[PDB]
């Protein structure tokens, strides 16, 4: 019943989500026709979270594919799982946003957005009880940053009592892939802070290190990277589809992860990832998984938690785990690494355990963490931003589409206030005597 | 160099129809400056000191503070400083059915602070209206309702639903402000009264269990006063201007859903009020700890109210608080929360300055 | 669905079009007859790639291009050569008399009574296009038609179509080599008019490609059938994301944005790193880390201007073939580490990246090799100010004595148009100083 609408904006999200349905269908026993060819009877019990029944027990996903270019949509159709999506749910235009946040928000996206709302309002009304939404976009361009942030501004107005989860690829620290990353990443944060409840921040430079350092992959394509993001996307929504001993919805995590309404930027993770050789030399058990999850070298956010403090974290387990083995291990982290946690939250950790594991692993785990080390990502954009905006380098492509310099200054001070909201907590606090 | 302290004042209300039907006991006693609360259980007694106390419990007992008395004790100094060239703020705080709207706006035959303020302002202007000094006055009156902003001084068009919301923005110097807001000119008391009537008729009101005319929205009354003056200079005169913003704020109540029998829009709007008071409270708790050496970050962006009032709670204004309390024993903990937040607001210090409209230009370097 | 119009002005543009339309046909499976036999094996789809080639119901493919030269020689080669059965017979010759290398003839006098017959064909093509994304203009500073006509055209195209990307591929005059005594004027008069209307002007210089073809491909006696085949590749890279699949696709409005901070210094430089022959094709790895570093090797630039005398304001890398992003990020990280490649203080994110999957094709009779990887760089540098100053000094040496001006006045050009265009070119030389001065608080 806890139904979810998936929305995929840009060459990134439509490339991630396309793998997300290659990963969920294998978990629910759906073939590329929509026909069910599974083994267990638990798959079909809660397949309604992501899928809809069409005619003959053919299952059509609740996906929404949006972009300002038809090239990405052709890859989905001419692909493995192209024939299952609703062909009336592919919304597209031409003459894309040109790496301009001004176009996807005001000029071009505003022409195509009402078409997107037609799909959303039809899929949500067709759902019995909406748990929330799920957006996969890339801020750094103009479509996912512009046309995605605009949709959240509108769904939050129509559905203000529902969850709006977001899986966003953030700009990377070392090497750029778009020259105007700061202007587009900045203005998105000015909107996401006001209109989101969970925002999972992903960075490709970290996945390049995961794929190289852990998986021992020498030529990692974007398929492999998005084969990692889709995992966490499945772990967060596992306790709605399969049963367990301690279940956790989306709201139970945010209530246990968002202590103040603006600090909803997380550092995800997945366990157990290994190379194809070392698999025969490991022992799959919780103390082996918890060591990978809390490892700084297994994050996707390109931020070291050891330069901050975990305000609150979570752990979603899948398998025939032992709860004593789980509760004992999370306590070992806080008592050992007490400096990387806050004092005014006594138990900084939440846990959840499902009983039905991933297709080929006797046990998996998904990790979500809110830390003050996300300060480093926002503090960087604020430096690149003001360095360009102080000289007004590329600004005439944003004003020429119907924007003003004041809207560039608002987003700067907001992001700078979010830095201070995280920075007060990162410094160790002390009462008079306590 | 200036550090202006916030002027906190308290007003005890008389018993209500509910608190007389249920024959509730008196627990808030006064002696003048101090206000004490003897719990019924008689296990401990709390007492608080304030700059100003008002006791409207009895219309006969000595110490009875009236509308004119609260005015002449609180607002008249703010008017003096506003003419001096300061920005000023007067904001109410309390629970449901405690005398905030009656205190500030008042009724037809029992005026509050706002009409008296505007009247004495125009009187002093007409009495000092020389060719040496000219005066220009703009007003605005707006509303916060379910985190949405609304203009009160418009004649809405006919429709199934006609409430066009506005947006809040951040000007780098002037600070937060509202885009799309009617700033209407005023020459005398009559236009002010007409606009006040229109605004109080457009404001959101409802019937709940603790007040039949419960305001479902925060209300801000802004007056922008620009006084122009001369100095004999190399050329023409009329080369000094002093601007002053007066912000009179009437907020709603905490509204426990159990007592305030609420379902649907009342719950919804009530919940919004509860989220607005929690944020405001957190901002008054951080401003009272930032005036004691400890460094803290005030969260003004978590609520449109505190966001617009960034310049009043802190920053540049001479500001005053009117806490409103009920003397019954069935509301002790809420009265005490009000009094504790007021005693913490007493410790706030702002940096008030004269708006000469000349800094960095020429006479800053003269100085 | 995404369609781009090409405009080839002068002998230069036509001789690059012919180089271009020999390559666009091979990649997509088209013969010079306009036909497409490999549709037997797929059954339609979009292999008749609508970016360049429209299609008739009879199976014929006709390209979206407009040629114009004001001289019948170069275009009559097309109506009598291999590609006579491909092009629409409306190939705009009005060459009863050429422009005599005179921007006053190409703009006014002989530029009219042919500038109104060029807009009709474009307007005819656009009404066949649904998603028109922009124009691609091939011309040359140094002539009258490639200097006057283009200016005259780009003014009109900035009114009929307005806000659409107009990217130029123009041959910039070389510092030493030249084929005319009036390149300074026409190159200076054309910027002044084309500056406020174009969006990104890709420059090339034949003195550079001559050196590339000598050092790399081992061609010591080349001609223009070789140079124009390299330029054919640069355009295929820019337009590849509109035809084939990929991971990071780049629309036309991304070059207009990342490479052009201010609206007046939109003058980038181009490169093509793996310019190697079939023999040097072996003995070499040809990886991303190999190909990316060559694009900053100043000897492999396609315009003679050392970036080590200036600073980079932006850079766009366009990869093709078997390329993995992990190899790209490792490469840009190596360039950001080096100190001989300076970037402005107001662009710490100074790299745009795009990737495609379709490798380049090999024209038979060609000089280039078969490769699985290929890269095109597009860099906006402050070095280009040196070339403007050179053209400005030549202008002053020859305008102070009023040489060759009577040929321009004789074609309706005012004397004050040379002082107004040389004073507007002396502003841009100052703009490139400001963008190179490091900010201070
Ligand atoms: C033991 C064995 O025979 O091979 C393993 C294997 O080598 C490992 C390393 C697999 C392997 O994963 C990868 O090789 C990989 C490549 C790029 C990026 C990420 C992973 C495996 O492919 C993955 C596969 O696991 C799954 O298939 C999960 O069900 C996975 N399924 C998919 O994602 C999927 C993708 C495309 C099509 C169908 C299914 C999954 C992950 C998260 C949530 C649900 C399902 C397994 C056990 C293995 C192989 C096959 C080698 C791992 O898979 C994951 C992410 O759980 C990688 O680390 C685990 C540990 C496994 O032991
Ligand atoms: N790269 C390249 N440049 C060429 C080619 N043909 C001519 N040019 C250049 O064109 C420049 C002068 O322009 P023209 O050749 O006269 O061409 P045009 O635009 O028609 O000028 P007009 O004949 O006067 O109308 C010379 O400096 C050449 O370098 C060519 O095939 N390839
Ligand atoms: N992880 C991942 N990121 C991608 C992928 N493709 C693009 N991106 C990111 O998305 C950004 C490009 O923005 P994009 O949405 O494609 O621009 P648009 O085409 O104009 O909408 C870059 O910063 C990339 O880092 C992908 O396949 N995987
Ligand atoms: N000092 C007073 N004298 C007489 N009546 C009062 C006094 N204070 C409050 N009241 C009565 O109590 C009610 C106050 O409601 P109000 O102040 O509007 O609630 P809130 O302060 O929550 O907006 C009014 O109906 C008013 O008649
Ligand atoms: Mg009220
Ligand atoms: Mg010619």
């Amino acid at each position: 019943m806890r139904e979810i609408v998936h929305i995929q904006a840009g060459q990134c999200g439509n490339q991630i989500g396309a793998k997300f349905w290659e990963v969920i269908s294998d978990e629910h026993g759906i073939d590329p026709t929509g026909s069910y060819h599974g083994d267990s009877d638990l798959q079909l019990e809660r397949i309604n979270v992501y899928y809809n029944e069409a005619t003959g027990n053919k299952y059509v996903p609740r996906a929404i594919l949006v972009d300002l270019e038809p090239g990405t949509m052709d890859s989905v159709r001419s692909g493995p799982f192209g024939q299952i999506f609703r062909p009336d749910n592919f919304v597209f235009g031409q003459s894309g946003a040109g790496n301009n946040w001004a176009k996807g928000h005001y000029t071009e996206g505003a022409e195509l957005v009402d078409s997107v709302l037609d799909v959303v309002r039809k899929e949500s009304e067709s759902c019995d009880c909406l748990q929330g939404f799920q957006l996969t976009h890339s801020l750094g361009g103009g479509t996912g940053s512009g046309m995605g942030t605009l949709l959240i501004s509108k769904i939050r107005e129509e559905y203000p009592d529902r969850i709006m989860n977001t899986f966003s690829v953030m700009p990377s620290p070392k090497v750029s892939d778009t020259v105007v990353e700061p202007y587009n990443a900045t203005l998105s944060v000015h909107q996401l802070v006001e209109n989101t409840d969970e925002t999972y921040c992903i960075d490709n430079e970290a996945l390049y290190d995961i794929c190289f350092r852990t998986l021992k992959l020498t030529t990692p394509t974007y398929g492999d990277l998005n084969h990692l993001v889709s995992a966490t996307m499945s772990g967060v929504t596992t306790c709605l589809r399969f049963p367990g001993q301690l279940n956790a919805d989306l709201r139970k995590l945010a209530v246990n992860m968002v202590p103040f309404p603006r600090l909803h930027f997380f550092m995800p993770g997945f366990a157990p990832l290994t190379s194809r050789g070392s698999q025969q030399y490991r022992a799959l058990t919780v103390p082996e998984l918890t060591q990978q999850m809390f490892d700084s070298k297994n994050m996707m956010a390109a931020c070291d938690p050891r330069h901050g403090r975990y305000l609150t974290v979570a752990a979603i387990f899948r398998g025939r785990m032992s709860m004593k083995e789980v509760d004992e291990q999370m306590l070992n982290v806080q008592n050992k690494n007490s400096s990387y946690f806050v004092e005014w939250i006594p138990n900084n950790v939440k846990t959840a355990v499902c009983d039905i594991p991933p297709r080929g692993l006797k046990m998996s785990a998904t990790f979500i963490g809110n830390s003050t080390a996300i300060q480093e990502l926002f503090k960087r954009i604020s430096e690149q931003f003001t360095a360009m905006f102080r000289r007004k380098a590329f600004l005439h492509w944003y004003t020429g589409e119907g924007m003003d310099e004041m809207e560039f200054t608002e987003a700067e001070s907001n992001m700078n206030d979010l830095v201070s909201e995280y920075q007060q907590y990162q410094d160790a606090t002390a009462d008079e005597q306590g | 160099e200036f550090n202006s302290q916030v002027t906190v004042a308290v007003r005890v209300r008389p018993f209500s129809k509910r608190e007389k039907t249920e024959k509730a006991s008196q627990v808030v006693f006064t002696n003048g400056e101090e206000i004490t609360v003897e719990h019924p259980d008689m296990k401990q007694v709390y007492s608080f000191i304030y700059d100003v106390s008002f006791w409207s419990f009895d219309e006969c007992h000595p110490g009875y503070a009236s509308q004119t008395t609260v005015y002449e004790t609180l607002a008249a100094p703010l008017l003096d400083r506003a003419f001096e060239g300061y920005n000023t703020c007067l904001f109410a705080y309390g629970q449901t059915g405690s005398g905030k709207s009656y205190t500030m706006m008042g009724l037809n035959e029992e005026p509050g602070i706002i009409p008296r303020f505007c009247e004495d302002l125009f009187a002093q202007i007409a009495k000092k209206q020389t060719s040496e000094v000219s005066y220009h006055l703009e007003m605005s009156f707006f509303e916060v309702y379910n985190e949405k902003i609304h203009d009160l001084l418009v004649c809405k068009g006919e429709n199934g639903q006609r409430k066009q919301p506005l947006r809040a923005r951040e000007h780098p110097v002037s600070g937060p402000y509202v885009e799309g807001l009617s700033m209407n000119v005023v020459s005398s008391y009559s236009d002010i009264q007409s606009w006040l009537e229109l605004g109080n008729k457009q404001r959101a009101t409802a019937a709940t269990g603790m007040n039949d005319k419960s305001s479902r929205s925060h209300s801000v009354f802004t007056l922008v006063m620009t006084q122009t003056k001369t100095e004999v200079v190399e050329g023409e005169e009329h080369d000094h201007r002093i601007t002053s913003r007066i912000n009179l704020v009437d907020l709603a109540g905490s509204e426990r859903c159990s007592t305030a029998h609420s379902s649907g829009q009342r719950l919804k709007e009530g919940v919004s009020i509860n989220k607005s008071l929690l944020t405001l409270g957190k901002v008054i708790s951080a401003l009272s700890e930032q005036a004691n050496g400890k460094r803290v970050f005030i969260p003004y962006r978590e609520s449109t109210l505190t966001w617009l009032l960034k310049e009043s709670l802190g920053g540049n204004s001479k500001t005053a608080m009117i806490a409103t309390v009920s003397p019954a024993a069935s509301n002790i903990e809420e009265t005490l929360s009000t009094l504790r937040y007021a005693t913490q607001a007493r410790l706030i210090v702002n940096i008030a300055k004269v708006n000469e409209d000349m800094n960095a230009k020429l006479i800053r370097e003269l100085k | 669905m995404r369609e781009c119009i090409s405009i080839h002005v002068g002998q230069a543009g036509v001789q690059i079009g012919n180089a271009c339309w020999e390559l666009y046909c091979l990649e997509h499976g088209i013969q010079p007859d306009g036909q497409m036999p490999s549709d037997k094996t797929i059954g339609g789809g979009d292999d008749s790639f609508n970016t360049f080639f429209s299609e008739t119901g009879a199976g014929k493919h006709v390209p979206r291009a407009v040629f114009v030269d004001l001289e019948p020689t170069v275009i009559d080669e097309v109506r009598t050569g291999t590609y006579r059965q491909l092009f629409h017979p409306e190939q705009l010759i009005t060459g009863k008399e050429d422009a005599a290398n005179n921007y006053a003839r190409g703009h006014y006098t002989i530029g009219k009574e042919i500038i109104d017959l060029v807009l009709d064909r474009i307007r005819k093509l656009a009404d066949q296009c649904t998603g028109l994304q922009g124009f691609l203009v091939f011309h040359s500073f140094g002539g009258g038609t490639g200097s006057g006509f283009t200016s005259l055209l780009m003014e009109r195209l900035s009114v009929d179509y307005g806000k659409k990307s107009k990217l130029e591929f123009s041959i910039y005059p070389a510092p030493q080599v030249s084929t005319a005594v009036v390149e300074p004027y026409n190159s200076i008069l054309t910027t002044h008019t084309t500056l406020e209307h174009s969006d990104c002007a890709f420059m090339v210089d034949n003195e550079a490609i001559y050196d590339i073809c000598r050092r790399n491909l081992d061609i010591e006696r080349p001609t223009y059938t070789n140079l124009n085949r390299l330029i054919s590749q640069i355009v295929s890279s820019i337009t590849a994301s509109l035809r084939f699949d990929g991971a990071l696709n780049v629309d036309l409005t991304e070059f207009q944005t990342n490479l052009v901070p201010y609206p007046r210094i939109h003058f980038p430089l181009a490169t093509y790193a793996p310019v190697i022959s079939a023999e040097k094709a072996y003995h070499e790895q040809l990886s991303v880390a190999e190909i990316t570093n060559a694009c900053f090797e100043p000897a492999n630039q396609m315009v003679k201007c050392d970036p080590r005398h200036g600073k980079y304001m932006a850079c766009c890398l366009l990869y093709r073939g078997d390329v993995v992003p992990k190899d790209v990020n490792a490469a840009i990280a190596t360039i950001k580490t080096k100190r001989s490649i300076q970037f402005v203080d107001w662009c710490p994110t100074g790299f745009k990246v795009g990737i495609n999957y379709q490798p380049p094709t090999v024209v038979p009779g060609g000089d280039l090799a078969k490769v699985q990887r290929a890269v095109c760089m597009l860099s906006n540098t402050t070095a280009i100010a040196e070339a403007w100053a050179r053209l400005d000094h030549k202008f002053d040496l020859m305008y102070a004595k009023r040489a060759f001006v009577h040929w321009y006045v004789g074609e309706g050009m005012e004397e004050g148009e040379f002082s107004e265009a040389r004073e507007d070119m002396a502003a841009l030389e100052k703009d490139y100083e400001e963008v190179g001065v490091d900010s201070v608080e």
